[PDB]
RNA sequence: GGAUUUUUGGAGCAGGGAGGCAUCGACCUGGUAUUGCAGUACCUCCAGGAACGGUGC
């Protein structure tokens, strides 16, 4: 999974409603960079979960590494780069 | 155009002009206007002579009005009657 | 670089990620928080994040302002009168500065609408009783450093402090 | 309404010579000179917007068959 | 036929007029148009529950009238003919 | 010119849109009426055409064949633009059809040969062979069977052909002489040749 | 022009002295202004006169004479020949609303111009 | 049936009791004498119920088109 | 064509704010507007008539079920009619 | 005949009236067939329009500044002021 | 793309049982199978029945025309 | 005139209708009287399918998608 | 020169009553589940709390 514009966050207390979970995900990550957007759903399949997407590339690498880990409304929250490439990230290049 | 004035459902008016007779006029303003008409149209905007203003405020209220236009967006109803009688 | 009225009216302008109307106002080495009339208050959200501002103070009445990131700049003072000139202010975002002294967070205490305030890195942190100083000092605080504010950590400042 | 026509423009006319004439009247956003890049030269024409309808406007009526570098030129609303 | 005709030729008399909103207007006519928009002069205006305002003039738009409360006086007769 | 793409992305074909009224439009617009004033030259050929034909479901496109060998795709609503030209023909076209669904479509010319066409592109996707030359060519309108083609030729028979293989399906040798020209009675169950 | 704009946002007769000392065809716009201000008499005529120093200019002096008709006469006239429009004639439906109202051996003048060829 | 418009519709039910709903919740029970291209309509012996009970009894009729919510035949 | 819809018109891809006949208040920028004053703006803020605020993307709203519009006051300066 | 009714008002301040009854004072210059409104330098009063009550003569006011107003929900105009000479 | 009209053409081809929103007013909606309609989305319903969102109460109608004033919306109901 | 909403074609959109009444639903088509057809609707929640809503009672719509 | 982009218009009419009832929604304590790569009516469940908020009569 190579570097990307978006990090994939899961282990997240699901116990949060979506628009303060968003909202809190926002603040949280602007320190590394403009945040474009977050996906986020509670559905089963979905919860506990977000996608941060970020503007700058090394900003999503910095936000990686430095809150691995971070205890967020409890939980510490695991960090990895999505899979795939943001639908966003995807209309903004091409 | 007057053929449908003087067969279709505003034949009411027609015939309350030509016979000078008495119909009432429910109205929007939740008021009754009883009187005759002096002249009509499409619209139903209407002349009318001799109007007893009838409502309610309970307490039932009237009042006289020689000569007035009415506009007629606010007709609910009209109702021709053995009234004029 | 002066925080001007020619500097906002050029900033990107958008709706952010949360359906807030934000200015962008990052990475542009401000040292004084000025002339902020200008924006018109039509803002819900505004991110001074990585400049050099010493204090968070200078506001013009804005209304409309609900959202303040903050982050990596030199706070280390609060201003007095924010709740006479950002009355609805309900998220202040002040990762990575420079605030040092409990008694130096006290001018929160007037932002009465204020339910999402984030002080991390913030060499205030390690002082001892920093959470619950925090909580009966600004007990309008619902989420404080992404923690919820619970009622047992209330009553433990409701002690200590009484 | 604010962007105009102008004709009849001298070949000692340029874009500088065009913002000179026409900011009397009120700030100007844009000036086009079509060019033909054989000759290097205009073609005797341009497009000049004004911030200001109203002042494109006033432009319009003081300037119309007026004289710049010696001959008359004409000025009127490009559309 | 077209009643707004009639009406407009009612300038220069004196009117009450009973509004859609409850409003009472009693002024002289300047000029009624073909959409029944009303112009008045001298006019004192009561909208319902408050005391009458004294305009010099006053413009309604027609489709907010009710009804015309017409001068007693008026010779209706002549004003039908065409 | 530098038609290349159009809009974000639609294509020369795709929705009509635009125009006052609307080309899904029910099958009678309205008791009819018929016109005096002509409203586009067109041109483009120096030939005239040889045929015109609009387009399947609603008039959106117009599309016209020159005896130059070429045949060009038009607004259809009095628009100056022509949209994408098509050449590769030796000799002038004689007739043509449109796929049901609208893209695909063939053209047959004298000089033997038959080719279908992808409308968006211009490409001459298929050819078909004989040695006769063809004239009024359809394509089996019914949803099922977009695939065969229906070709009338000068030598007597009519000939089925499948689209895929490019192979003859079913030849008909009843008639006598030339065939001019087919139609479909019923879509799918009958044609009238 | 933006500190302009910004004394335009602090307007009279001091915002007059400012934009007089501010002061191409707007600081004709600004002489109107000072006429139109100053006249809220004689004085303002002269800002008019300024103003005409300051050159459009014809069309601002022709509605000056307009406010005073009777008032200068046959100096107006002279300052209307003055201007030099090479058509112009709407100087000439100028004289002749001043001559409906003015006559003497100078709306004979007045005529005369109307002979110089045009249309 | 094979399509039945409004209009039509309406036309067969002329000569025929009917009861018109109207918007504001009044009910008017009567002989439908005629209607017009406006959809104003004409009741004779009309009757008047209002929260579904007879309330008056009025005759003829001319109900303005704009009020009407519904016809029924009954 | 009316005067007022050529100024509506004229501030198309301006900022400008909306009412609409219930009162809710949008504010964003105009990016189409039609004869019949149909409406279609983007970045939208909304003011409902509780005071609360809210933040839309992309809004088209109907001619006649807006009461008025506010313009910038860049257009001020059809003084003709 | 003069059709002057309207277009006598304009560029004069005016107090217009709507249908939830609000008081919209501008600038009147511009209207139409419908008679949507243009209102120049526009505010809207609530409460009252005053005829000078001690007490106090304004009250939720509101600065709007250039307004169209739909004549759809327009009730009424009179003159407030004078045109403004600028 | 489908037309709203052409929707309705097949509505009254199905003769599916139709529900419709009533203009300002919630607490009532009708019911029926459209046999024809027109211009002005006047319809003829047959079957008919007054729906009480907030009684649960239903009071049967027949052969009814709506006139379109009152259509806010038009859904299908399965019964 | 059309309504221009080509653009709203096969998008999801949220609609505001008088009397207070809120759905949800993917366009798809329009005449000039604003009337919509829109599927897979919802009202604000119980699905209702593919319905017809009369442009008269159309307040506003907002698109849930980017055009 | 009254038949869908001006000017012969599709507008219109309708809101007070009282000093508890009905519905919708976050919401607040405990405890408890969930660790999954997203573009959204809303989002775990269990028990307790509502001197909460809005809409109608």
């Amino acid at each position: 999974i190579r570097p990307n514009h978006t990090i994939y966050i899961n282990n997240m207390n699901d116990k949060i409603k979506k628009e303060e979970l968003k909202r809190s995900l926002y603040a949280l990550f602007s320190q590394f960079g403009h945040v474009v957007d977050i996906v986020a759903l509670k559905t089963m399949k979905m919860r506990g979960q977000a996608f941060v997407i970020f503007k700058e590339l090394g900003s999503s690498t910095n936000a990686l590494r430095q809150l691995q880990g971070f205890p967020f409304y409890g939980k510490p929250m695991r960090i990895q780069y999505a899979k795939t490439d943001s639908d966003i990230i995807s209309k903004m290049r091409g | 155009e007057e053929e449908e004035f003087n067969t279709g459902p505003l034949s009411v008016l027609t015939q309350s002009v030509k016979n000078n007779t008495q119909v009432l006029i429910n109205c929007r303003n939740n008021k009754k206007l009883l009187g005759r008409v002096k002249a009509f149209d499409r619209h139903c905007n209407m002349v009318l002579e001799n109007v007893k203003e009838m409502w309610t405020e309970p307490v039932n209220k009237d009042r006289y009005i020689s000569k007035m236009f009415l506009r007629g967006d606010s007709v609910i109803v009209v109702l021709r009657n053995p009234l004029i009688a | 670089v002066k925080l001007t009225a020619e500097l906002i009216e050029q900033a990107a302008q958008y709706t952010n990620a949360v359906r807030d109307r934000e200015l962008d106002l990052r990475g542009y080495k401000i040292p004084v928080i000025e002339n902020l009339g200008a924006t018109l208050d039509q803002f819900d959200a505004i991110d001074f994040s990585d400049n050099e501002i010493r204090k968070l103070d200078g506001f013009p009445l804005l209304r409309r302002l609900k959202t303040l990131l903050v982050n990596n700049n030199r706070i280390c003072r609060i201003g007095e009168g924010l709740d006479q000139a950002l009355p609805c202010l309900t998220e202040l975002i002040l990762t990575n500065n420079s605030l040092v002294e409990l008694g130096d967070l006290d001018p929160l205490a007037s932002l009465k609408s204020l339910t999402y305030l984030s002080i991390l890195r913030n060499p205030v942190t390690n002082k001892k009783h920093y959470r619950l100083y925090v909580i009966y000092k600004v007990p309008q605080v619902r989420v404080l450093d992404f923690q919820k504010v619970k009622l047992k950590e209330r009553q433990e400042a409701e002690k200590m402090f009484k | 309404k604010r962007v105009l026509y102008v004709g009849g423009l001298a070949e000692e006319v340029d874009d500088k010579v065009l913002h000179a004439a026409f900011i009397p009247f009120g700030d100007i956003t844009d000036i086009q000179i079509p060019l033909d890049y054989e000759t290097e030269k205009h073609r005797g024409f341009a497009f000049v917007e004004f911030e200001l309808a109203e002042d494109a406007a006033a432009a319009i009526d003081n300037m119309n068959e007026s004289e710049l570098f010696g001959r008359t030129i004409r000025v009127n609303l490009a559309k | 036929m077209k009643l707004v005709r009639f009406l407009m030729k009612l300038s220069h008399e004196t009117v009450t007029i009973e509004l859609k909103n409850g409003t009472q207007v009693h002024g002289t006519i300047t000029g009624v148009d073909v959409s029944m928009n009303t112009h008045l002069k001298a006019v004192k205006m009561t909208l319902k529950n408050r005391e009458p305002v004294q305009l010099e003039t006053l413009s309604i738009r027609g489709n907010n009238i009710r009804y015309f409360i017409l001068p007693d006086s008026l010779p209706l007769d002549t004003l039908l003919v065409d | 010119v530098k038609e290349m793409y159009d809009y974000q992305g639609r294509s020369y074909l795709h929705i009509p849109q635009d125009v006052g009224v609307n080309l899904r439009s029910t099958m009678p617009p309205e008791k009819c009426y018929l016109p005096k004033k002509q409203i586009h030259v067109w041109s483009g050929h120096t030939k005239g055409v040889s045929a015109v034909r609009l387009f399947p479901l609603s008039g959106h496109l117009l599309l016209s064949c020159s005896m130059d060998c070429k045949i060009k795709l038009w607004e259809v609503y009095g628009e100056r633009r022509c949209l994408r030209t098509f050449i590769g023909h030796s000799k002038a076209v004689r007739d043509i059809c449109f796929n049901t669904a609208g893209t695909q479509f063939l053209s047959a010319a004298y000089d033997r040969y038959l080719k279908l066409w992808d409308t968006e592109t211009g490409q001459c996707i298929s050819r078909f062979t004989n040695r006769k030359v063809p004239y009024c060519v359809k394509f089996n309108p019914d949803e099922d069977k977009q695939n065969l083609f229906v070709a009338g030729m000068s030598d007597k028979k009519i000939v089925q052909w499948d689209i895929r293989s490019g192979e003859i399906v079913q030849e008909y040798d009843r008639h006598l002489g030339a065939v001019n020209t087919i139609v479909f009675v019923d879509e799918n169950r009958r044609f009238v040749s | 022009l933006r500190s302009h704009p910004l004394p335009e946002t602090a307007v009279f007769l001091k915002l007059s002295p400012e934009s007089a000392e501010e002061y191409y065809l707007k600081s004709s716009d600004r002489l109107d202004e000072a006429a139109q201000r100053l006249a809220t008499v004689n004085d303002e005529r002269f800002v008019s006169k300024a103003g005409k120093s300051n050159y459009h200019e014809l069309c601002d002096l022709i509605s000056q004479n307009p406010d005073k008709v009777q008032s200068l006469n046959v100096d107006a006239i002279i300052r209307g020949g003055l201007t030099r429009f090479t058509d112009q004639l709407g100087k000439l439906w100028c004289s002749l609303a001043d001559y409906y109202i003015r006559s003497g051996h100078f709306e004979k003048a007045r005529d005369v111009y109307e002979e110089a060829i045009r249309t | 049936s094979l399509p039945l418009n409004p209009k039509p519709f309406l036309n067969g039910l002329t000569g025929k009791p009917v009861m018109v709903k109207l918007k504001w919740g009044m009910e008017y029970k009567g002989y439908l004498v005629s209607v017009d291209g406006y959809m104003n309509m004409q009741l004779a012996n009309t009757e008047e119920y209002i929260d579904g009970a007879l309330s008056g009894h009025l005759g003829e009729v001319l109900i303005r088109c704009n009020n009407v919510l519904y016809i029924r035949g009954v | 064509i009316g005067v007022p819809i050529k100024v509506l018109h004229e501030a198309e891809g301006h900022i400008v704010t909306c009412e609409t006949n219930t009162g809710e208040v949008y504010r964003g920028k105009l990016i189409e507007a039609e004869d019949n004053m149909n409406c279609q703006m983007s970045n939208i803020t909304v003011t409902y008539r509780d005071g609360r605020v809210a933040q839309l993307e992309q809004v088209y709203i109907r001619g006649s079920k807006i009461r008025f519009l506010i313009l910038p006051d860049m257009l001020k300066n059809m003084l003709k009619s | 005949g003069k059709s002057s009714k309207m277009l006598q008002h304009i560029d004069y301040r005016m107090r217009c009236i709507l249908q939830d009854g609000r008081i919209f004072i501008g600038t009147f210059k511009a209207f139409d067939k419908h008679m949507n409104l243009i209102l120049c330098d526009c505010d809207e009063f609530r409460k009252i329009k005053p005829k000078n009550s001690k007490q106090a003569e304004r009250e939720e006011k509101r600065v709007l500044g250039l307004v169209l107003l739909r004549g759809e929900n327009l009730v009424s105009m009179t003159v407030e002021g004078p045109p403004p000479k600028d | 793309m489908v037309q709203p009209i052409n929707l309705i053409f097949r509505y009254l081809q199905n003769r599916s049982r139709i529900q419709v929103w009533l203009y300002e007013q919630v607490n009532m909606r009708i019911e029926g199978c459209i046999i024809g309609f027109d211009e002005y989305m006047n319809l003829v319903l047959d079957d008919a029945e007054e729906i009480h969102s907030k009684t649960k109460s239903r009071k049967q109608l027949g052969r009814i025309m709506l006139k379109g004033d009152n259509i806010t919306l038009l859904q299908s109901v399965s019964n | 005139h059309p309504p221009e909403l080509k653009k709203f074609m096969d998008k999801k959109l949220s609609l505001k209708l008088n009397g207070g009444r809120h759905v949800q639903g993917i366009l798809r088509g329009f005449d000039p009287f604003m009337n919509l057809v829109i599927d897979e609707c919802v009202e604000m929640q119980n699905n209702i399918g593919m319905v017809v809503i009369r442009g008269n009672s159309i307040i506003m719509l907002e698109a849930l998608e980017r055009v």
